[PDB]
């Protein structure tokens, strides 16, 4: 996560997309329905 | 058209404006930003072809769909922007560098507007920064967002609308809950006060065996309309792909003019050269040896130096 | 750039859900207890007890990745090809050879 | 986000709605948490009985005076709890009168 | 920039001008050089034949909803050749109906 | 502060370095939808309060 | 006031020592201290991703 | 700062206010001190007699052309002295004449 090739696939249209971006869900806290989450920055962006 | 949870609004508080902002892509060399929104822009109330108006989910208890003139939309970031195109849930516009994208459907009083934090900074293409596309200079290849509404960048999978409960439908009197469906609007009054009690009524019906409104929910069935897979709606029983809408403003290659620098004055000396280069804006200079030892030198230069 | 797609959440009124395995890229699921959520009426579930709420998320390719994208390659032994112009006496010829 | 609906001219002391009960907060515990409106949300037209949690109309409601730059005439108003910290949200919308 | 004039209310397919000859572009090479509208310049009222360079009115020229951008009623367009890179410009002015 | 008496824009300006400040241990542009609560202080909008 | 909660750090253990992999889009405060005679107190504002 | 008031539509050469006299500046020393109008404050409607610091109508006063900047018709002018350095301001309020 946060490094190059954090998301990979054999083609742009391939459905067999494999990734490990270290995404974790958090318990919602405010009564309005919404799903919060946090995630490492795009390692592709870091390499760029 | 669905209302959705908006991070910040003109009262600086959680809002459910049907103009909630989604993903804000900005990979366009020209600096145009593709914005997905939660209100359909580019259709009439029926959802047929049109360009002067837009349709957004209503706030009224009926929570139907209303269509208003698109002239009210004024995308703005650090400053006023300029709309480049409109197509359903997507808007294309060019904006000055800013920290946040703000959509303002507001008109006169109607101060509806949402804001999402998106870093936007002026970008340049080529090895020299330019504040404006320059008149003279070599032309290089680039890619910008297309203004043709037809050209498709992808699709988003929309699904059937999940049950939206509205409090007004339920009404508790003297500890007796009466579902009050809108006229001509059969409401599914599914409730459970110690025992499951579903059913559908269209008249003020006291839910028997039920005394706490906390145990009853009343909602109608408008499943004919389709909604985007937006994480602000509770998914319905089935969440499989109902349809696909093309993503407009597809990115396409094109040519871009870039500036040319001032030719460097060359001073020749023994086994060495001095470059008296000169450039007002940041200009990149790269020198590599033509031998096995590359020894490439890279440095952005500003002003004049040797 | 991956696009972090979050499917629309599903809530069981006051029953209980369970997290199913999927195959989406970095597919992640979690279960939370009592929520009693709000949408626009103010009560989107009766029975504010064991209000199980499933959260689901995964990633896919952003729409603009069809152009801005990096291909990773492994290179092996490289062959050299040269184009030659040869002139002999008065007569000249061009050819390409490996 | 709670919702309430009202019309113009409603007298001072006109009942709007208990917010604690809507949110399922013990009305007796309201004092224990010093329950009150967030000081950057208040407006004079509405006021809250802190002990009961009952919101009432505190000055005569007027779409013309209150709701310049708000044609549906939402007042947005907000509330919080201290023991432990909690925060909640209310919209108050003023509708037209059919006795026109 | 090839300046052109068009009247309003023109029919679809109505001729405006041959950009190819006016710019001395090889009509035979247009396809060979990928002669095509600049994507970020395309505008809905206008359309271009990609084989001859003949300009033909694409939409019934609306001298109101165009002219909200200008009472000069300017339609603006750019065209380019890929190999070698060559960029060209066109401006189209919607004339008024003189025979009112 | 300016009074726009039609075209009579009488105005007064004074220097004061008004920065964007935040509270807590995290920079942000907007109060995030999800997060912890903490004790802060802000001016009361009620025109009848007393500082 | 609501305030954001940073990304949960990834802790890598090693003999008499830890490594925090941190990700924070905006400046986040990191404060560490020992539990002995000497506080050895350290403070640093971190941006981006680092270790 | 010297506040002054004046009628509109007065002719060229109409005397209004004597800055040097009102300021108390030695009328004879003005020239010795290089007395003159401050460059980035001169108005085309008024001119200054450098021999006596006497301000007069240079061009026809008119609310439609002078008060274009602000309906509040209070013209503004600045004057300065070089040896020693001194600076002064003059506000000429255009009256609504009782003959209107």
């Amino acid at each position: 996560p946060g490094a190059f090739g954090d998301i990979q696939a054999s083609s742009l249209d391939a459905t067999d997309i494999v990734a490990r971006t270290d995404i974790r869900l958090l318990k919602p806290s405010v009564k309005n329905i919404h799903v919060p989450y946090t995630q490492a920055v795009s390692g592709y962006e870091m390499w760029k | 058209p669905y209302l959705g949870f908006c991070p910040y609004c003109r009262h600086s508080a959680p809002c459910f404006s049907p103009i909630k902002i989604e993903n804000v892509w900005d990979e366009s060399d020209d600096g145009s930003i593709r914005i997905q929104v939660s209100a359909q822009f580019g259709y009439n109330q029926a959802g047929t072809a049109d360009v002067t108006k837009f349709r957004y989910m209503s706030y009224d208890h009926d929570h139907d769909i209303k269509e208003d003139s698109m002239e009210k939309l004024a995308i703005s970031t650090s400053g006023p922007c300029r709309r480049l195109g409109h197509k359903g849930y997507f808007l294309l516009a060019q904006c000055p560098p800013g920290d946040s994208v703000t959509v303002s459907i507001t008109s006169g009083a109607s101060e509806n507007s949402c804001t999402v934090e998106k870093k936007i900074r002026r970008k340049f293409v080529g090895r020299e920064e330019y504040l404006f596309p320059p008149v003279h200079g070599k032309l290089v290849k680039c890619h910008v967002y297309d203004h043709l509404k037809e050209t498709s960048a992808g699709y988003i999978t929309m699904h059937r609308p999940g049950p939206h409960a509205y409090k007004s439908y339920l009404e508790e009197a003297s500890g007796e809950v009466y579902i009050k469906p809108p006229s001509g609007k059969n409401v599914t009054y599914e409730c459970k006060c110690g025992d499951y009690s579903t059913g559908i009524v269209s008249t003020r019906t006291k839910m028997n065996g039920c005394t706490k409104a906390k145990q009853c929910i009343a909602y109608k069935r408008d499943q004919t309309k389709w909604v985007f897979n937006s994480p602000d709606l509770i998914r319905h029983t089935d969440h499989s792909v109902q349809g696909k809408l093309h993503i407009p403003f597809r990115l396409t290659p094109t040519v871009c003019p870039v500036p040319l620098a001032h030719t460097p004055t060359v001073t020749k000396w023994f086994k060495g050269i001095t470059l008296h280069l000169t450039a007002t804006r940041p200009t990149l200079l790269t020198t590599r040896k033509l031998g096995l030892r590359a020894d490439a030198t890279a440095e952005w230069i500003t002003g004049t130096t040797s | 750039k991956f696009h972090t797609v979050v499917p629309s959440p599903q809530v069981k009124c006051c029953g209980s859900l369970e997290c199913k395995a999927s195959s989406k890229a970095d597919y992640t699921c979690r279960v939370f207890g009592g929520v009693y959520p709000f949408m626009w009426g103010g009560a989107q579930c009766f029975c504010d007890s064991e209000n199980t709420q499933l959260s689901e998320a995964y990633v896919e390719f952003a729409p603009d990745c069809t152009i801005d994208h990096a291909v990773a390659l492994k290179v092996h032994t490289a062959a050299l090809k040269v184009g030659l112009r040869i002139v002999y006496g008065n007569t000249t010829a061009r050819l390409d050879t490996f | 986000q709670l919702h309430y609906t009202v019309q113009e001219e409603q007298e001072h002391g006109t009942f709007v709605g208990n917010i604690a009960e809507d949110l399922g907060l013990d009305i007796t515990k309201l004092s224990a948490r010093g329950f009150q409106t967030v000081p950057n949300s208040r407006t004079p037209y509405l006021d809250l009985n802190l002990e009961t949690g009952v919101l009432y109309v505190n000055e005569k409601i007027d779409r013309e005076q209150i709701c310049k730059q708000s044609p549906s005439c939402v007042l947005h108003l907000e509330v919080f709890l201290e023991n432990p910290l909690e925060l909640f949200q209310v919209e108050i919308e003023v509708l037209d009168i059919n006795d026109n």
